[PDB]
């Protein structure tokens, strides 16, 4: 929809080197990027900035996920060696809803 | 510059 972009992030460091914070019933209800940490995946990339926020991981939405179990999604979908990327689904909207 | 600015646009 209007104002997603799909970003695929090479597994190209140890840790994607990313902060998230919220979740389903919170004030964030989708994860938003509060850091991105030089040497890691995501500031390899080039793509993630601070302030996207996740809505589907690899396909998977994390829309009525709650905070541990979207950073468990994440975490696995980085560990997993089915593949040396990960597919974010972000937008550079507010989400508030 | 791995940074947005506030969005003007939100999603309800």
């Amino acid at each position: 929809g209007p104002g997603s972009t799909l970003v695929r992030v090479k597994k190209s460091a140890a840790t994607l080197g990313i902060a998230i914070e919220g979740g389903a019933n919170t004030r964030q209800p989708l994860p938003r990027i509060v850091t991105i940490q030089r040497g890691g995946s995501a500031h390899n990339c080039g793509q993630l900035k601070v302030g996207h926020v996740i809505l589907e991981v690899n396909g998977l939405t994390l829309r009525g996920k709650e905070h541990r179990e979207a950073a468990r999604i994440i975490a696995e979908a980085f560990k997993t060696k089915d593949r040396d990327y990960i597919d974010f689904l972000v937008t550079e909207f507010n989400v508030m809803l | 510059r791995l940074t947005l600015p506030p969005s003007e646009i939100t999603l309800l």
